[PDB]
RNA sequence: AGUACUGAUCGGGGCCCCGGUCAAACUCCGAACCUGCCAGCGCCGUAGAAGGGGGGAGGCGGGGGCGGUGGGGUAAGCCUCCGCUCCGAGACGGGAACAACCGAGACCGGGGUUAAGGCCCCCAAGUGCGGGCUUAGUGUCAAUCUAAAAGGGCGUCCCCCGCCCAAGACAGCCGAGGCGGGGGGCCCCGAAGAUGUACAGGGACUAAGCCCGCCGCCGAGACCCCGGCCCGCGGGCCGUUGGCCCG
RNA sequence: AGGAUGCCCCCUCCCGAAGGAAACCCCGGUGACGGGGGAGUACGAGGGAGGGGGUCCAGGGUCUGCCCUUACGUCUAGAAA
């Protein structure tokens, strides 16, 4: 049977938990201030799993463009193709690596 | 020609002391090569040599290394 | 059943989760450990001859059954069984399957062929590795000879080769 | 006059044979010496086995000794790991250091072939001196920490040293002039 | 500052059936023909792509008399042609020696030129102008062991040490 | 048969030093023994040498097992065998 | 890997503790490995990278080897996925023949050297070198390709361990070694088919077999060289819907 | 209608790419063989010059010897089938 494509359709091992990070993430990524140009890395947060990207992006790395109310506009790539990522701070970590 | 003592284990978990009769101890360790990769089909590097050492004929074990060094002629 | 080489080798993933399996078979096996089994008596015991597999493979139900029934006699027979400990150490925890057409079984074993192939549950086997420990005794040293003629009539049973290892506690 | 020959290792196929050839065509008597069960040329000084009270005597009895130092002298300079087994330097380093420090402090002549000019700078025995090695860039750089100069000649004799890039490339009338030098 | 050992590295085995991985590494190391012959100088990341070909190739320390050597006879310049004497001494280098000392010793760490490089006036390049950076080798006189078998279980593939040297005076 | 004793000059069939006589001064084991020329003499150095590779003569000396190569040409002249042994055959 | 969550499971001891057996739809841990950004290396690129527009498609049946115990299946030259390479669309050397196994990529002619593989004859090059084993023509240098298991054998070669013998051991006074166990190599039995011989190329071979090593040689269209030809790109000359020259 | 200023043989001479020996002397190895010298020599695709001798050469028909070699067109993953 072919594979069925739900918004979250592979996401067991990603959307887990280990036992000891059950429960509220701290609040430190709330509070990171990103300017155009900051490179961030997409990390999502299962415990906010409404505003999370795709599963697609977890773990890649986007450019901030700007700003819409509460979220960054993101400009990442999937292989070749831009894709813009709109996301909260809880789901963004700064990328140091530059 | 000299009795070599020679002590040695292999890869395979087998433990070996025999004495072979050798001009120098570099013969005496291709004697011991050559018959144990024939006889038990083991690979050089499979072989670890241990220890070499002159034994007198007065005190070998073999009488197959002491009846070698007492010939006189050979025959073939 | 079929011959014990349809099953012998290891050709996928182990199949266990009988919460995943419809109509898993019972194991047929009444006890694992016979003799002399409390741990106070045991201490008399001093030796261990263990029948260790030297391949990977499969072992069904039946064959180990087989092979426990005929040690165990033996050694009730010649040892006694207030002087040995054996225990039968592995579990036949995989499931067997087979693709055979039949009735009260579900539809689709009613079609012909390879066409909906996964087979129905067919029996048990323990997925052993080489150096496994198959079979474990604990005896007293008087009695080697009776303990190494009672694990030579086990491995007659069992599909794939083993060797006998004593060694002391 | 006579020469010890110390073979340590084989693996390069020729070098033995021609160091030998060149040393008689030099006017030298040449003693073979083996310290090794694996090397499989005949040899009539064993310092395996020969006592330690017994190397005053060998000291006094040769007026040169040469090394035929292989790739087992080369990976023991370097401090690498050699791709074969064979190629490690299975002898008794402290008896060889012995003997190369005893031989040039009597004076007598040394022939280092290959990298074993690299070994005995790093034995501090040509400090200032001019010396030649075998060409690569590890062992040019040994050389230069043990301030040694460098020179690019085939064969270069430092006043009992004699050191050669390569044996196998040495002519016999090059190594031949440098036996005949002065120093 | 840090200069690294230089090696030789010879591709041994050919074009068909190599596979994907090997095949682009081998082209980028320019050993995009059998018995095709570059120096490389030692850095880490050259020591990652060596390690990456080790079954298609065999390498060792490079000497500069044997490099002397290999340029006299198989140096070659722009347009194919031969590498001479004068060619070198119109540049400031004296001698094959000369130049083979400077890129083994580390006086230069390049021994062809690169693409985009300008020649100076009377200032002697670090390098050889428009030498091809690639040698084209012979077949090696005797043959080898087993172009399917590494030199450390009696083959020829992979690190071969000072050994690289007899081997190359055989393809030359 | 082959029948190869100490004290038996042979002739090398094999190797650089082919056509050569020397005199057999050791055995080894059953295939290999020990032969000097003497060198001075024949241009026979003394190592070990297989039987395989050596043919026995009709001449014979008499000598002791490891004989040393003066012991050997002494019983050479004993037995007037020295231009015996310059001779290369083949 | 673990059996700690969810489950399975064999024992011991007092619902707990200890030991043991397991998990595609279990996971405290956790590689090799793959992958994102940046910097460097390497290579490609102004003889034109990225990106974009336009015309024409073919094709939308694939297949072989190897690897994921991939998953299924008694198995299949089987079904269905993932990846590198090769055939299709690729000459040529080796494999006895043989699309896809090994070697290797072919403009034409010639010279040379190697690759795989081979060197008793067929058949170019060794009746090549040292050691050991086999007596069954066993066997006769990977795969396609023509085979073999559980088990039995001191048949024979060899390694290790335990015990006896201090010459009063084993075998029926004699005088020197003896008894048992575990393992390894080769071979023997286990081993039964249909047109035509010890089939797996044939002759035949006691090595021309097998094991541990070694030396040289032969051998492609590959690699090197010479001559000839053609091509792509760039430059130049010529009154040019084109021609010629150079790199 | 092609060459006959040809072709072929011998000899001599010159140059010569890649490659490249041997006898023999010396060093090593049980040995098959390796290395230094002999020697980058003798030779070597081919490119040049001359002399002596001969008579056709090229091309074609057919046959023999040695080496190589699985009709064509077609659909097809796969054609001598
Ligand atoms: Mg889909
Ligand atoms: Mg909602
Ligand atoms: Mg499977
Ligand atoms: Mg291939
Ligand atoms: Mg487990
Ligand atoms: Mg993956
Ligand atoms: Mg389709
Ligand atoms: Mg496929
Ligand atoms: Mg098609
Ligand atoms: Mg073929
Ligand atoms: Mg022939
Ligand atoms: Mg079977
Ligand atoms: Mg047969
Ligand atoms: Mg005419
Ligand atoms: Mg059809
Ligand atoms: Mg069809
Ligand atoms: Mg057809």
């Amino acid at each position: 049977v072919k594979r069925t494509h739900g918004y979250r359709y592979k996401s067991r091992k990603l959307l887990s938990k280990a036992p000891r990070e059950r429960g509220m993430s701290g609040l430190s990524r709330l509070l990171y201030e990103y300017k155009p140009g900051d490179k961030v890395v997409i990390d999502i947060d299962p415990t906010f799993i409404s505003t999370a990207p795709h599963r697609r992006y977890q773990g890649k790395v986007g450019v901030v463009i700007g700003t819409r109310g509460r979220a960054y506009v993101i400009e990442t790539y999937i292989g070749d193709k831009k894709k813009i990522i709109i996301t909260t701070p809880e789901h963004l970590r700064p990328h140091l690596g530059g | 020609p000299k009795i070599y003592r020679v002590v040695g284990d292999t890869s395979t978990g087998m433990k070996f002391v025999v004495e072979v009769v050798g001009e120098r101890p570099y013969d005496a360790l291709e004697k011991v090569y050559s018959v144990l990769g024939s006889r038990h089909k083991l690979k050089r590097t499979q072989i670890r040599i241990r220890e070499v050492s002159v034994v007198e004929p007065s005190s070998a074990k073999s009488n197959e290394a002491k009846m070698l060094m007492v010939l006189e002629k050979v025959v073939r | 059943a079929r011959p014990a080489r349809c099953y012998r080798r290891i050709k996928g993933p182990p199949y266990t989760r009988e919460e995943y399996i419809h109509g898993a078979p019972m194991i047929q096996i009444p006890k694992f450990d016979m003799g002399t089994t409390s741990a106070a008596a045991r201490a008399a015991f001093t030796m261990v001859a263990k029948l260790v597999a030297e391949e990977r493979g499969q072992i069904r139900m039946q064959a180990l059954e087989a092979a426990r029934q005929i040690s165990s006699k033996y050694l009730t027979k010649y040892v006694g069984d207030a002087n040995y400990y054996l225990r039968l150490n592995v579990v036949p925890h995989h499931v067997l399957r087979e693709n055979r057409m039949l009735a009260m079984a579900g539809a689709d074993r009613l079609q012909e062929g390879m066409r909906l192939a996964f087979g129905s549950p067919a029996g048990r086997a323990a997925r052993v590795e080489p150096g496994q420990v198959i079979f474990y005794v604990e005896f007293k040293p008087e009695h080697l000879a009776h303990v190494k003629e009672a694990l030579r009539r086990a491995a007659s049973k069992l599909p794939i080769p083993t060797r006998i290892v004593v060694e002391p506690k | 006059p006579k020469a010890l020959l110390y073979v340590i290792d084989t693996a390069k196929r020729d070098e033995y044979p021609t160091l030998k050839n060149f040393l008689v065509k030099g006017g030298y008597e040449v003693d073979v010496a083996v310290g090794s069960r694996d090397v499989n040329v005949n040899y009539t000084v064993d310092l395996m086995t020969l006592p330690s009270d017994k190397l005053p005597t060998l000291f006094e009895e040769y007026d040169a000794f040469a090394l035929a130092g292989g790739f087992k002298i080369y990976y023991h300079v370097l401090q690498k790991k050699p791709p074969l087994k064979i190629w490690d330097l299975n002898i008794d380093k402290e008896r060889l250091a012995q003997l190369v420090v005893e031989f040039n402090r009597r004076r007598k002549l040394l022939i280092a072939p290959m990298a074993v000019p690299a070994y005995v700078a790093q034995l501090g025995l040509l400090s200032g001196r001019h010396a030649t090695v075998y060409p690569v860039t590890e062992l040019i750089k040994i050389l230069r920490d043990n301030k040694v100069n460098f020179v690019n000649k085939q064969v270069v004799r430092s006043e009992n040293i004699i050191t050669v890039k390569d044996i196998t490339t040495t002519s016999e009338k090059e190594f031949l002039a440098a036996l005949r030098e002065k120093g | 500052k840090t200069v690294y050992p230089r090696y030789a590295v010879i591709r041994l085995r050919g074009i068909p059936t190599t596979p994907g991985d090997i095949a682009a590494t081998l082209d980028l190391l320019r050993l995009r023909r059998k018995f095709t012959m570059v120096v490389v100088v030692g850095s880490p990341s050259v020591m990652g792509m060596i390690e990456r070909v080790n079954d298609w190739v065999t390498w060792g320390e490079i000497d500069a008399d044997t490099l002397a050597e290999v340029l006299r006879k198989r140096g070659r310049i722009v347009g194919d042609k031969p590498l001479t004497l004068e060619y070198l001494q119109k540049w400031g280098w004296n001698s094959f020696e000369e130049v083979a000392l400077a890129y083994i010793s580390g006086e230069i760490e390049t021994l062809a030129c690169k693409k985009d490089f300008k020649a100076r006036e009377g200032q002697r390049p670090p390098c050889i102008p428009y030498l091809k950076p690639f040698f084209r080798l012979h077949p090696p006189r005797g043959g080898l062991n087993s172009v399917k078998l590494h030199f450390s279980v009696g083959g020829d593939l992979g690190y071969r040490g000072p050994l690289i040297n007899d081997l190359i005076k055989r393809m030359l | 048969v082959k029948v190869i004793d100490v004290g038996r000059v042979v002739v090398k069939v094999l190797g650089r030093e082919a056509g050569r006589k020397a005199v057999v001064v050791d055995i080894v084991d059953e295939n290999y023994v020990v032969i000097t020329g003497p060198k001075s003499l024949s241009g026979v150095r003394r190592r070990r040498v297989n039987i395989n590779h050596i043919e026995p003569t009709d001449k014979k000396i008499e000598i002791k097992k490891g004989a040393s190569d003066e012991e050997v040409l002494k019983a050479l002249e004993a037995a007037g065998l020295v231009e015996y042994m310059k001779e290369r055959v083949k």
